[PDB]
């Protein structure tokens, strides 16, 4: 079965990933819109 | 005092082995051309 | 044993200082 | 031509903005008695 | 001995919580980190005039 | 140090928490004080015969 | 240097110093492996620690 | 320098003040009615000053059980 | 004991008198630059 | 924009602000909550 | 084309006022968190339910007597997760079972991680050899003994450092009384590494101070230096004959000086948390064997090391009641160790 | 010259003098291993596996020994108290003469790959330099790790061909080495679980000869091959001890927690065992099931083991010890000869009164007696003007049930003062403190001694890995930075990248 | 023979006086606990 | 109390001990004591010790 332990750890799980994914998002996005010149 | 029979033997070692180890490097130094 | 090992270590230690101090290594400016 | 949205920006806010509210209820809490 | 006294002191003084001490704590907690902070840095920099087989 | 030898003591916040009835509720600075009350009661343990150690 | 008869045996084994795969390579795969090695050591820790509590799994000298 | 621009042009202009003599002000009255209202001793679950203790008792509400420390909390609070 | 005092006493009397006297033996004067 | 409300008079008035919060607090040790009192 | 990892490469390496950086990812939000999360439990948050003490400004409590204290001695060494088995996922819950405490140190461990990462990630760009990461490990090993070893020797967190002025004053009080952890050698080198490079700060920047070149005019001197200039600002020579002639030696070499700078404090502090990792364990330097003995046997026999002995046992007494609640401890009056009148 | 920090730098460069100091390094290790069995086999005293078990003894490589199978000795005994055992060439001294042996062969191989260093096979083909192609190198070893982890699992662990581990009962009272079935669901990755041990063997083994193939046949990517200096053997040295922390945390919170691999009759108990006070609960439950069964209280008591109460005492609690207080736990409070029974304690009106006991935070611990509720009764006063609750004012009286004592009862107060003063460390006991003149002062077991050397060095190996790490990655300014670096490059303003060229203004 | 790695070692006087302080003040540390 | 290395101390446990409270703040040099006997007894050496370091 799925123990309340369980279903809280896939919680953490999720909200972690959530987290790492929108901070990876938003920081690709904004490097790719604000670039650093090589001129 | 009832101390630890080991205690002398352990300090002894202790300054003996590495002071004698600085004094090789520091003679074999001086005797460098 | 326990006395003379701890009165010997610190004679070394005084000893040492009057090496340390009066057969050091010159500082040499050049 | 000075930004005004920068990471320095956002970083003074992150800490500027909860010391002034907690500022506030510290405050406050100097009426409160037993 | 000196910790006899540090002991006796902080019974009858509370001296842990008397703000002097604690400059006290933070001058040497703090010359010891700007201690260490100051040797790195300058040790960080040092010019290259040496080789891999000598000290710096 | 030079300045406690005249007894100016660090800050006293015993039993500077109170409850609305007047039940004390211990902070940090209480537990501190059984620390302290530990080595005043033991220290120099012959030397005193009156309750008050005042010097 | 000297030839012998075990050093031309293992000769093709410390043949390819410095031998690279292009660019990125595997690199997104072994990625993955070690999202999923952080996973797996995080549920053994918090079984560990009783933060993570499975049915027929008693965390115990009783088991 | 990096770019941004400096600290002291930014806090001796008017337009710097015209939004934080509104923003500074709000923020500290919100903290104050967290406080005022009571709200924070909710949030946060800390006593009030009325209740440490029930009228009768000097035994503190300590936890003893790990697993069940939420309803023994939530027992300490039905019984004040 | 009162020549153990004595002898201190005179001791101490003699380091002392050197110090006076020293410092007020041109120290001013007893540096590198301007004198 | 620009330099209108010169750094010396901002620099005064905050100052004279965390004298007054901090004094506040100083007070707070004397009435009410954690006053021993 | 370039990768989009060069891209963010470069974003993050962008000179700004505050560095960022790869390292910044992970140092940013743990920094952020550890201190909001000791701002918060300090200004808000109790100790009524796992120490039965006020902890918070709200409660009426001081900068000096706050805290984000342990959680209780029956959490054991629970992570105390949010949406751990605990909490639950509430929020109230948590806070009240001490779960700021391990919210605060397991985000400030990540957090110095993060910062020694941004020191080696820096040194890197800027092309310097990575020194200060190295000092930096002395403060790791400090937080790690101490947070966290310590306390999983123990019976739970309970018995770590709680977060606050006061808190921490209780902890040193503690180590008297239970561990003697003054008599220990590995303590005693750490208090050496401490004081000795408070020394060295003192007298290292009073020394630059008192032999520096006259470079101005200024009666004020700190003008007379130029970053870039080439020239050594103070006389190593005077300094160097200075020192013979008033303590007997003397640094000749400045860059012996720097790095024995770096050493005495960063192995100092090394040493101490080794035996703080003898203490996660009661591992202590708590007795001499032989005057235990002799005192024993001798009742006309007395140290300053049997004296201190005396203290601990009070400090034992009469602290661990109300230090140690889930023990529920009742001490009658007429077992308390006391001297005479006192 | 080099300075003396650095001497072992000479072989960075030299293949064959490197494995020649590992060989060194090796038979080192393997000679400590052969010698340190030898010495523990010559003071051990193997009579008395309940009161006088290996743990007591400051014995540290026998556990080890015990633990996958070696279990006897030549001389006839088990460490389970049997006599007339043969335990073929593998006995305790088998296991030390091979260590000795491997160690003399491997001392040997070191002196020949010392002389013979210009090996052509450590010369890249290509440049004649000296060259380790250190990707391949792992993917070889890991190979071989992996073979070696899934047999030692598949085989040894199993039984199948091999002694297996050493398991015991929840109480650690009939400990014994039996082969052991893998455990494929869940409570594989409990830590008391033995057959997850040898699930951990087989997959884990597995899994490493995978990837090792992989390692073997597929290049490192450009990208990683510049970022962790894959050329650089000090990059190797950086991971390798990173590793080696993490194993070291891991093997040090499993012998201070507990778990199948740390048995407690091998190690001893465990802290937490006193602190849950584990073994007085089951003891409890004994005397409770005999009482209800019909028993007399004489008897209930004396249907306990000896080595089950022998367990519920403080002096076998691994964190009661001293870090200068050397030797076997014997050395301390005695050889343990017997158990004297269960002390129960009464006040004049008849009610069962408890001492109540030391925790392990206390190095000592007044004497106070309550009732069943936990209200005082009595106790040994420190100022007696104001006592209440001395035993002489309550008439406390103590009588013993099982053991040496049974049937007993005292009533003179100095005597029935002294079984209550014991009693604060639990269960009592009869010592022999003559045959090494006991000091009566509490010393850790081989857990705690064990636990406090790893947790030690693990934290010193993290320096190691700091160092090594920094070395790898900043070798181009290990004598110092660029004399001529760019004031650009470090003022701020010039370049719009932090440390690149091409971002200039 | 030959071998192209070897190197010499030095250790000067100053780097004797400062181990030897190091050894011996060591040993004054340790010694009483050794004792014990 | 014993504070030195022949009666019984350690290098740790060692000390030279402080001048007897019946004393005070009274100046008790080596001539004010009837003989070496007492003049140990009572914590002479402590006196002459820390008033010649202060003053060194
Ligand atoms: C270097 C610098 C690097 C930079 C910084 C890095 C920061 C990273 C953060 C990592 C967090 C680690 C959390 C460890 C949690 C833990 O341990 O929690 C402890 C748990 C065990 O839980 C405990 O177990 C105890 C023993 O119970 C056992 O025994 C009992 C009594 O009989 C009962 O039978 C019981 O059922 C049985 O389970 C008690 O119940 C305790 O209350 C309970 O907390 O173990 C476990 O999770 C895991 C134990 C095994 C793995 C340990 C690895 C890490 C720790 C290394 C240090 C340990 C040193 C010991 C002291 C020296
Ligand atoms: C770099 C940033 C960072 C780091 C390192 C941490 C680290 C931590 N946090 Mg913090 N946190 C952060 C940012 C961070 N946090 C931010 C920005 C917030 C505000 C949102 C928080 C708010 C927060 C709270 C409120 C709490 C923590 C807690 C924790 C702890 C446990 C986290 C956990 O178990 O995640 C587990 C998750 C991961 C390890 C992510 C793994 C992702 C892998 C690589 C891929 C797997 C994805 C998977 C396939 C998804 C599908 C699942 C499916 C089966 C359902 C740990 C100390 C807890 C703690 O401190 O308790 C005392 C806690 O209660 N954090
Ligand atoms: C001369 C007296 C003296 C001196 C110099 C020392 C010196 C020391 N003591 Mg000892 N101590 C003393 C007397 C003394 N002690 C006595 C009489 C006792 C009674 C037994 C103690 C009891 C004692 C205990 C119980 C402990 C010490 C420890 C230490 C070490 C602390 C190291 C440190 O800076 O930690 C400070 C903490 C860190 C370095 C961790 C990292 C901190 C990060 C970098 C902070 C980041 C802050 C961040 C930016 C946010 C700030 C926000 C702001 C709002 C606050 C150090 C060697 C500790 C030790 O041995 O550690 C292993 C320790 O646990 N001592
Ligand atoms: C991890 C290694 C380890 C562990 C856990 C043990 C554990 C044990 N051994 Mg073994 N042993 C070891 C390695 C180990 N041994 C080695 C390498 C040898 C060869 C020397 C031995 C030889 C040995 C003998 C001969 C005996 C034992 C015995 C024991 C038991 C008692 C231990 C004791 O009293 O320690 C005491 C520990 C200390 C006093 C702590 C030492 C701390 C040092 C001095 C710190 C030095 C600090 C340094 C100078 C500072 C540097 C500072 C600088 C950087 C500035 C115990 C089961 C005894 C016995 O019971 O066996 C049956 C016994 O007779 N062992
Ligand atoms: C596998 C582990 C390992 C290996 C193979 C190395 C190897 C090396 N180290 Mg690293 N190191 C490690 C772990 C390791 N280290 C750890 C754990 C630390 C922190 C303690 C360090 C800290 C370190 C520093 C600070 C330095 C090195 C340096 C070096 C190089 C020269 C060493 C030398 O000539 O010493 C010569 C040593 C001596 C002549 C005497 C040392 C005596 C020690 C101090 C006490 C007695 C040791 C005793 C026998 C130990 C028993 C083993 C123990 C594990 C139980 C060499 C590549 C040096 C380097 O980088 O040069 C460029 C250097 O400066 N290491
Ligand atoms: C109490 C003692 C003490 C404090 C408070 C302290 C603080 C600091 N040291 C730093 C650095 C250093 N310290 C060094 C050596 C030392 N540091 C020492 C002792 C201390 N050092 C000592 C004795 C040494 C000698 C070895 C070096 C060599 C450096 C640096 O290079 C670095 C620096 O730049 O200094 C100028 C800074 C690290 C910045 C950081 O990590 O931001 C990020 C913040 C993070 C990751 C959050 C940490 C969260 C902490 C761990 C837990 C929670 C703390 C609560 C918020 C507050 C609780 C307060 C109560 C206890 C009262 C910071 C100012
Ligand atoms: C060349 C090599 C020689 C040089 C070394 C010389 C000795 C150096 C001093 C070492 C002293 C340590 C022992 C103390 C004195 C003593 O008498 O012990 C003596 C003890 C033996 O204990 C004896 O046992 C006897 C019967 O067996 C009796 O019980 C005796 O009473 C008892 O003294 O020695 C040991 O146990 C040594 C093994 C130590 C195990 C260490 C585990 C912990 C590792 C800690 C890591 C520390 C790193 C910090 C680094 C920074
Ligand atoms: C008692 C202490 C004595 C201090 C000794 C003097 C030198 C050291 C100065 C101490 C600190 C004060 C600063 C100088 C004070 C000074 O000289 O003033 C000048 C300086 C810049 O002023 P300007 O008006 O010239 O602004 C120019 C720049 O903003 C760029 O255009 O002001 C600041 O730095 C503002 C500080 C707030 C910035 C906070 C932002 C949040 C940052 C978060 C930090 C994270 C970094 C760590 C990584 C985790
Ligand atoms: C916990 C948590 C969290 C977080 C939170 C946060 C992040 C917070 C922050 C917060 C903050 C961030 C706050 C702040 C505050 C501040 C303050 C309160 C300040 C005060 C100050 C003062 C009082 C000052 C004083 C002084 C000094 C210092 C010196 C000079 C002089 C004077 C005296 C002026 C989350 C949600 C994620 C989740 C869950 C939990
Ligand atoms: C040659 C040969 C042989 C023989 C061999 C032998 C006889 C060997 C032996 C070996 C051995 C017999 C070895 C030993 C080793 C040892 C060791 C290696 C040790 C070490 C130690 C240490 C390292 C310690 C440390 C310490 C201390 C001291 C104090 C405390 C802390 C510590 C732990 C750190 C034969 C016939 C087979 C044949 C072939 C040839
Ligand atoms: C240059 C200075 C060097 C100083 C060296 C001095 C050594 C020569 C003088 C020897 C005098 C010591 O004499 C000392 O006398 C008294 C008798 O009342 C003894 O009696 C003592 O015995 C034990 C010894 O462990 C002590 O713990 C105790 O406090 C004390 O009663 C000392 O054990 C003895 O050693
Ligand atoms: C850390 C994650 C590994 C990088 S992964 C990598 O990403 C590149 C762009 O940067 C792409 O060109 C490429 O297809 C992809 O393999
Ligand atoms: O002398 Mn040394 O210590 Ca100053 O208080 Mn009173 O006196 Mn005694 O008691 Mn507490
Ligand atoms: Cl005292
Ligand atoms: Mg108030």
């Amino acid at each position: 079965t799925i123990t309340p332990s369980l279903k809280g750890f896939f919680i953490g799980l999720l909200s972690g990933a959530v987290v790492l994914g929108l901070t990876f998002a938003v920081l690709i996005a904004i490097s790719q819109i604000d670039k650093v010149q090589r001129s | 005092m009832e101390v630890n029979q080991l205690g002398l033997i352990a300090t002894a070692l202790f300054v003996l082995v590495p002071s004698v180890f600085l004094i090789i490097l520091y003679v074999q130094t001086e005797s460098q051309q | 044993m326990e006395t003379i090992t701890y009165v010997f270590i610190f004679a070394c230690i005084i000893a040492l200082f009057f090496f340390a101090i009066f057969f050091r290594e010159p500082p040499r400016i050049t | 031509s000075y930004p005004i949205f920068t990471v320095r920006w956002v970083a003074v806010h992150t800490l500027a903005v909860p010391t002034i509210f907690f500022l506030g209820a510290i405050a406050a809490m100097q009426f409160i008695q037993r | 001995g000196t910790f006899n006294f540090m002991i006796v002191f902080q019974a009858e003084h509370n001296i842990l919580m008397h703000p002097f001490h604690q400059l006290g704590v933070a001058g040497v907690f703090g010359g010891a980190l700007f201690c260490a902070m100051h040797g790195s840095l300058v040790t960080s920099s040092l010019i290259r005039e040496t080789t891999e087989t000598e000290s710096a | 140090i030079s300045t406690m030898a005249f007894n100016l003591n660090g800050f006293n916040f015993n039993h500077s928490v109170i409850d609305a009835k007047g039940n004390v509720i211990n902070t940090w600075a209480d537990i501190i004080n059984r620390a302290n009350l530990g080595m005043e009661v033991m220290h120099e343990r012959n030397a005193h015969n009156f309750p008050l150690d005042l010097a | 240097a000297r030839r012998t008869w075990l050093g031309d045996i293992l000769r093709p084994l410390n043949s390819e110093y410095g031998k690279v795969a292009p660019g990125w390579g595997t690199t997104p795969l072994m990625a993955v492996f070690m999202g999923l090695f952080l996973v797996f050591l995080l549920i053994i820790l918090e079984i560990y620690n009783s933060t993570l509590i499975l049915d027929g799994v008693n965390v115990s000298w009783k088991a | 320098t990096t770019g941004e621009r400096p600290f002291s042009d930014i806090i001796t202009s008017v337009r710097y003040w015209v939004i934080h003599s509104i923003t500074i002000p709000a923020l500290f009255i919100a903290g104050w009615l967290f406080v005022s209202t009571g709200l924070a001793y909710d949030v946060f679950g800390t006593p009030r000053p009325d209740s440490y203790y029930a009228q009768e008792q000097r035994s503190i509400p300590l936890v003893t059980d790990r697993f069940e420390a939420k309803q023994q909390v939530e027992t300490f609070l039905e019984q004040l | 004991m009162e020549t153990l005092k004595i002898t201190v006493y005179i001791v101490v009397t003699f380091f002392v008198l050197l110090f006076v006297f020293g410092f007020l033996s041109g120290d001013p004067a007893r540096n590198p630059k301007r004198k | 924009e620009g330099g209108r409300i010169p750094l010396w008079i901002v620099a005064t008035v905050a100052g004279m602000g965390v004298i007054v919060i901090v004094g506040l607090f100083f007070y707070g040790a004397y009435a009410g909550l954690g006053s021993s009192l | 084309e370039r990768g989009w990892f060069d891209i963010l490469d470069d974003w993050l390496k962008r000179d700004r006022f505050v560095f960022v950086g790869w390292s910044g990812i992970l140092l940013f939000p743990c920094a952020y968190l550890a201190l909001g999360g000791w701002l918060t439990g300090t200004t808000f948050v109790t100790s009524w339910y796992t120490h039965g003490l006020a902890s918070s400004y709200l409660e009426g409590c001081n900068f000096l007597t706050v805290a984000v204290s342990t959680p209780a001695n029956s959490m054991g060494h629970s992570l105390l997760l949010l949406w751990g088995p605990e909490a639950q996922g509430d929020f109230t819950r948590w806070c009240q079972l001490g779960g700021l405490w391990t919210f605060i140190a397991l985000h400030g461990a990540f957090g110095l991680i993060g910062f020694m990462l941004r020191q080696f990630e820096i040194a890197r760009l800027v092309g310097v050899r990575p020194y200060n990461a190295i000092a930096f490990s002395a403060p790791i090993a400090v937080f790690v003994s101490v947070f966290l070893i310590y306390p999983l020797g123990q019976s739970s967190w309970f018995f770590a450092p709680s977060f606050g002025v006061a808190a921490i004053f209780r902890f040193l009080l503690f180590f008297q009384g239970f561990h003697n952890w003054t008599l220990n050698p590995f303590h005693m080198m750490g208090v050496a590494g401490v004081l000795g490079g408070a020394l060295l700060c003192a007298i290292h920047g009073a020394t630059v101070e008192n032999t520096l070149f006259q470079d101005g005019e200024g009666a004020s001197t700190f003008r007379a230096f130029n970053p870039t200039q080439a020239e050594e600002t103070y006389s190593m020579v005077t300094a160097n004959r200075f020192w013979s002639q008033i303590f007997g030696i003397a640094f000749s070499n400045k860059r012996w000086l720097h790095f024995f700078m770096l050493f005495v404090p960063v192995t100092g502090l090394w040493m101490s948390a080794i035996g703080v990792v003898g203490l996660a364990l009661n591992l202590r330097s708590y007795d001499f064997i032989s005057q235990e003995i002799r005192a024993a046997e001798d009742p006309e026999f007395e140290t300053f090391y049997t004296k201190n002995l005396l203290l601990n046992e009070g400090i034992r007494a009469w602290m661990a009641p109300q230090d140690q609640p889930h023990e529920n401890f009742v001490f009658p009056e007429e077992v308390l160790p006391r001297g005479n009148a006192l | 010259g080099l300075p003396w920090y650095r001497v072992h730098t000479v072989l960075i460069n030299d293949p064959g003098r490197l494995i020649a100091a590992h060989l060194m390094h090796t038979a080192l290790v393997a000679g400590w291993a052969g010698s340190m069995a030898l010495y523990e086999l010559a003071t051990f005293d193997p009579s008395d596996p309940v009161l006088n078990p290996m743990w007591r003894q400051g014995m540290f490589v026998l556990p080890f020994m015990a633990r996958l199978g070696v279990t006897g000795s030549w001389s006839g005994w088990s460490i389970t108290g049997e006599t007339g055992i043969d335990p073929g060439f593998w006995s305790f001294e088998g296991v030390a003469l091979a260590h000795i042996v491997l160690s003399g062969l491997l001392f040997l191989a070191a002196c020949w790959h010392w002389v013979y260093w210009d090996l052509e096979l450590f010369r890249d083909p290509r440049t004649g330099e000296p060259a380790l192609d250190l990707p391949k190198m792992f993917g070889i070893h890991l190979f071989l790790a992996g073979l070696l982890c899934f047999g030692f699992g598949a085989f040894h662990l199993t039984g199948l061909f091999g002694p297996g581990m050493w398991v015991s009962d929840p109480y650690g009272l009939t400990g014994s080495v039996q082969p052991v079935a893998p455990e494929w669901g869940p409570d594989g990755f409990n830590p008391y679980n033995p057959g997850g041990v040898v699930a951990h063997h087989i997959a884990a083994g597995i899994v490493g000869i995978i990837a090792g193939l992989f390692h073997i046949l597929v290049r490192p990517p450009q990208r990683l091959y510049k970022a962790l200096r894959m050329g650089n053997i000090e990059t190797v040295l950086s991971s390798s001890i990173a590793a080696v922390f993490f194993a070291a945390f891991v093997v040090a919170g499993t012998m201070w927690y507990g778990s199948a691999t740390t048995p407690i009759e091998l190690f001893g108990p465990t802290r937490y065992q006193w602190d849950s006070s584990y073994f007085q609960q089951e003891i409890n439950r004994r005397v409770q099931a005999s009482l209800a069964s019909g028993a007399t209280l004489e008897e209930a008591w004396s249907a306990i083991p000896e080595k089950l109460a022998f367990y519920d005492y403080i002096g076998n609690n691994p964190a009661k010890g001293g870090l200068f207080r050397t030797g076997p736990m014997n050395k301390g409070d005695g050889i343990a000869q017997a158990w004297k029974g269960h002390a129960v304690f009464r006040n004049k009106e008849g009610e069962e009164l408890f001492v109540r006991r030391m925790p392990a935070f206390f190095e000592s611990f007044p004497v106070i007696l309550t009732d069943k509720n936990g209200v005082v009764k009595a106790d040994i006063p420190f100022r007696r003007a104001e006592s209440k609750y001395s035993f002489e004012q309550q008439g406390v009286t103590v009588s013993f049930y099982g053991g040496e004592l049974n049937g007993q009862t005292f009533t003179d107060p100095p005597t029935v003062k002294s079984y209550a003063r014991k009693a604060i460390f639990g269960e009592i006991f009869e010592f022999d403190t003559e045959t090494l003149n006991s000091d009566g002062i509490f010393r850790t077991s081989p857990r705690g001694w064990f636990t406090f050397a790893h947790a030690v060095f693990a934290l010193l190996f993290f320096f190691g890995h700091i160092w090594h790490g920094a070395r790898t990655l900043f070798r181009d300014v290990f004598s110092g930075i660029d004399p001529e670096l760019s004031p650009e490059q470090v003022e701020w303003g010039f370049y719009q990248k932090v440390g690149d060229v091409t971002t200039r203004r | 023979e030959p071998n192209p790695n070897r190197q010499p070692v030095e250790l000067n006087r100053t780097s004797l006086y400062l181990g030897l302080l190091l050894i011996l003040v060591l040993a004054l540390l340790f010694s009483s606990y050794f004792f014990n | 109390v014993s504070g030195s290395l022949l009666y019984g101390n350690n290098i740790i446990t060692g000390a030279v001990v402080p001048s007897s409270n019946a004393i005070g703040l009274h100046f008790y040099p080596i001539w004010e004591a009837a003989s070496l006997d007492e003049w140990l007894y009572n914590g002479g050496p402590y006196q002459l010790i820390i008033f010649h370091f202060l003053l060194g």
